[PDB]
């Protein structure tokens, strides 16, 4: 009975991670889906495609990799699919996401002077619309999923819903 | 003398197409086009590399001698040529 | 002088003109399909192109200046 | 006067190149990796076990650089008859089924080990997903 | 009466070299028929089967002869030449596989050695 | 009157574009079938399979020069 | 007795084409360590010039003639799979298949 | 070719006028061969660092074996 | 690269007949490119209409590529 | 002028050079198989030969008028 319940629970271990894997394979049909739209004649010297900006802040406290992880593997098909040209701003210090926007608009206030957004994690959110209130009020479409010791186990196991909503926030942003 | 040294200019060029040949099929037969392991070239493949010039040069060789007795040159294979 | 001057110029003309043609040579065997489907240029492909001449640029760089750590040029 | 010097230089880039060297400084590693595993064996035994990984060092880069430089190629079904070959001069003093069974162990064994430092430099995919 | 056994050959005491040198015989049984059957239709031959049936016969070889040394010269009985000959054996042995592979690459194999030697 | 130099840059061109026939020719007939670099010298199998894809490559560019001309003549 | 006659004939096959094997070998085993370079058609040229036809054809038929005694030793195989009626029976089929080898390898 | 003399000074610097323009030749299918094998990942817009070691790695790999081509094509056309 | 200003008129009469003779270039890789990839039945000597339609979709889809690829390759040289 | 007419005249040989170029080069990847058997064309490649200029030529009057018609004239 001791080799028996070994492997039983070996077996159970091991059919939780390859359910969870194959879900996370399944949702790539609905990657499929978002490329159903993408067969689109695109114009010669003229259209250069829809632009998605993406700000990428870290967990807090450890590395940049958790949020690249979370970027790479389930949205970054669905921007590559339907031809979307994105743009990647990351941070690795605090602030830098915000300082990148408020200079924009602040570049954009001193030229004419002169004469959608996927912002991935609460704190790239919250650096954002600091530097939206920055950039407009101070001087010279939005989409929010969220990256995240038993615990890291039971996210690691309940994983299907977690990709299924990310996919399904990313489709509901390129489809609309 | 001029016309000497553009006869040894051409048979330069002679040499030279054939050296550029040597090289781009020998890079193309055994030089893997999946993936490299490593800079400073392995030892299969410099043995390769070896024995692909050794039956290259000796194609080259056994082929040139076998077209001047087919009689193949550029007044025989160039009929295009003979209208300008 | 001017014949000097326009020969020089002429080799960097036809050095850019023969990069060219192996950029859409390279850049047409990449991700525009062999299989011509419909008469377009697709969406997928039109961004292909341009990542394509992006990532060709920048391997002409990064090889021009392997070339440059040597003793060579 | 510098004919015998750049003759030596090309001999000795010969003689550490192309298998000779190979085969024997592989094999004075696997004698001092077997030398300093023999501390953690004692506590003739560190001789024995130095002697046996100096053996293993020795055949397996020898084996594997006289394959390669036959064969013409640079891939995998080399580690898994160099590997082979060496688990059967091995333990090759004591049965044909056993050291059928250590050559299959090691050609397996040296296969993880090739396929672990071989799929890192295969080929950069269509997609980093 | 009896159906004794295949004539024993002065296999070595402590090694097992019976059942190795019966394993070569065996295997190399069936590979010679190939550049036998591969020769008749035409001149194709590939290598490394023709090294790996260079080398299957040099172990067989190795074998025969290590039999037939112990068997003629005893090892209890005149030693001194006998621990000389078996490093000619040897050495002989190490020779013939570097020229087996001087004879697979700079060359174009055995069998095509054999096959020049008799035309 | 211009024509000289004219004649010579085709006489130029013709050696160059035999040149580049030639090494093509000596490319596709060896790499069709020299496929086995165990050995370091060629068998007498490929040897035979070298010259006949030159025979056949010869007598192939001699048919297309002829279908060439007549179409073009037309 | 046949049991010797085969054995001695087995051992005598083994030994001369063991000199035949290891001396064409280690000719190209010495010409690789030296700067010898012995290929095969320099070698085919020298058997053939300097040796006469009736030598040549006296050391092929030796050779054709104990190559089919190691195939005897695939027929003491199989016999080593499992009588007199039996030895005597693998005797004469040696023979047999021995001259009927020959002559076909004498014919290649 | 065979007959040198004073005259072959001004046949040595359009030799090396012709080896420029080889190698300028060489560099142009270097990168062209060295984008085709391994720079084929085209989500992002710029050169990962799996392509700059491909890139690296056959940039090195196509440098030897160009000097190994040219070192045993003299070895050859010496021997004759 | 960098001359005189009187001398930018010849250089741009040089820069038309370098442009025309890689458009002809052009046309030939064209008419090479769709003779290749789509002309692989051999029973006739006129074209069948499945592979016309192909021609059509390789000139087009060749010519437009082709546009792209320059517009692209003048973006990039701007910078550099 | 001279330089005109020069250029006119090397590109109407220009043109015919590479069109057979080409033409050698895939009618002899199209038709000839590669497993040489005999170093002469067997019945069905000498005609395949003529099929595949005749289609190469029509492929390049087919890509003339489509070049003419979405192609502006200058």
């Amino acid at each position: 009975r001791n080799w028996m319940i070994f492997w039983s629970v070996l077996t159970v271990s091991i059919g939780g991670i390859a359910y969870d894997k194959y879900k996370q394979r399944q949702i790539l049909s609905h990657a499929t889906d978002l490329v159903k739209p993408l067969a689109e004649e695109s114009m010669e010297v003229d259209k250069v495609p829809r632009k998605i900006t993406v700000f990428i802040a870290p967990p807090p406290n450890d590395y940049l990799e958790s949020s690249l992880k979370v970027w790479r593997r389930y949205v970054k098909p669905v921007l590559y699919y339907a031809g979307l040209d994105y743009e990647l701003v990351q941070e690795d210090r605090q602030g830098i996401i915000r300082t990148n926007v408020a200079n924009r608009i602040r570049e954009l206030r001193k030229e004419i002077l002169a004469s959608g957004v996927i912002c991935l994690g609460r704190g790239a959110y919250k650096e954002y619309i600091a530097g939206i209130h920055e950039g407009l009020l101070g001087p010279i479409l939005l989409v929010i999923p969220i990256p995240n010791i038993p615990r890291r186990i039971h996210r690691f196991y309940q994983k299907r819903f977690y990709v299924e909503d990310v996919c399904s926030s990313v489709v509901n942003c390129v489809r609309q | 003398s001029q016309e000497k040294l553009d006869v040894a200019g051409v048979q330069f060029d002679a040499m030279c197409s054939t050296f550029n040949n040597i090289l781009s099929t020998c890079l193309e037969k055994c030089i893997p086009h999946e993936g490299f392991g490593e800079p400073d070239l392995t030892k299969g493949e410099q043995c390769c590399i070896d024995r692909c010039v050794a039956k290259m040069h000796y194609s080259n060789r056994l082929i040139g001698g076998f077209v001047q007795t087919r009689g193949f040159g550029p007044e025989n294979q160039l009929r295009h040529y003979s209208r300008f | 002088s001017s014949q000097q001057k326009i020969q020089a110029a002429e080799a960097e003309l036809d050095l850019v003109t023969d990069m060219f043609n192996k950029l859409v040579n390279n850049c047409y065997k990449k991700c525009i399909n062999t299989s011509y489907s419909e008469g377009e240029l697709n969406k997928n492909e039109s961004s292909c192109l341009d990542r394509c001449v992006a990532k060709y640029f920048e391997t002409n760089v990064q090889v021009g200046e392997n070339m440059q750590k040597m003793g060579q040029s | 006067p510098e004919e015998q010097g750049e003759r030596g230089a090309e001999m000795i880039m010969n003689f550490m190149t192309s298998c000779p060297g190979k085969s024997v400084v592989s094999g004075v590693t696997g004698f001092a990796l077997g030398g300093v595993l023999g501390l953690f064996m004692a506590s003739k035994k560190s001789y024995s076990s130095a002697k046996n990984f100096g053996y293993i060092g020795m055949i397996y880069a020898g084996v594997e650089c006289v394959i390669e430089s036959l064969r013409a190629k640079n891939d995998i079904y080399n580690g898994v008859t160099a590997g082979f070959f060496t688990g059967a001069g091995l333990a090759y003093k004591a049965g044909p089924q056993a050291a059928l069974m250590g050559g299959a162990g090691f050609a397996a064994f040296s296969a993880a080990i090739d396929l672990y430092m071989k799929s890192e430099d295969g080929r950069p995919p269509q997609n980093d997903f | 009466v009896q159906m004794f056994k295949p004539p024993e050959f002065s296999q070595f005491k402590d090694s097992y070299q019976k059942d190795y040198e019966r394993i070569a015989k065996y295997t190399l049984i069936p590979l010679t028929m190939v550049p036998f059957y591969a020769s008749f239709t035409g001149g194709v031959i590939n290598p490394l089967l023709d090294a790996s049936l260079s080398s299957i016969f040099l172990i067989y070889l190795q074998y025969g002869f290590t039999s037939c040394i112990i068997d003629y010269i005893p090892k209890e009985k005149y030693p001194r030449w006998h621990k000389l000959a078996l490093y000619c054996l040897y050495g002989g042995s190490m020779l013939s596989l570097y020229g087996i592979y001087e004879l697979e690459t700079k060359n174009n194999g055995f069998v095509d050695l054999v096959k020049k030697l008799w035309n | 009157k211009e024509q000289q130099e004219f004649q010579k840059v085709v006489e130029q061109k013709q050696m160059k574009d035999f040149m580049r026939l030639y090494s093509n020719l000596v490319e596709r007939c060896f790499t069709d079938c020299v496929n086995d670099f165990t050995t370091s010298k060629l068998t007498n199998k490929e040897q035979t399979c070298i010259m006949k894809c030159s025979e056949k490559f010869l007598k192939h560019s001699e048919r297309v020069g002829q279908r060439f001309q007549e179409q073009n003549a037309a | 007795q046949l049991t010797w006659y085969l054995s001695s004939l087995h051992r005598i096959s083994l030994v001369l084409m063991g000199l035949g094997f290891y001396l064409f070998t280690i000719l190209f085993g010495v010409s690789g360590l030296l700067g010898l370079g012995l290929t095969t058609e320099k070698v085919s040229n020298w058997y053939h010039q300097k040796f006469s036809k009736i030598t040549e054809w006296s050391i092929k038929g030796s050779f054709a003639y104990l190559f089919a005694i190691h195939y005897g030793g695939a027929i003491r195989h199989l016999i080593w799979d499992t009588t007199l009626k039996g030895v005597y029976r693998t005797g004469y089929a040696l023979i047999g298949f021995t001259a009927v080898l020959g002559t076909y390898l004498l014919t290649l």
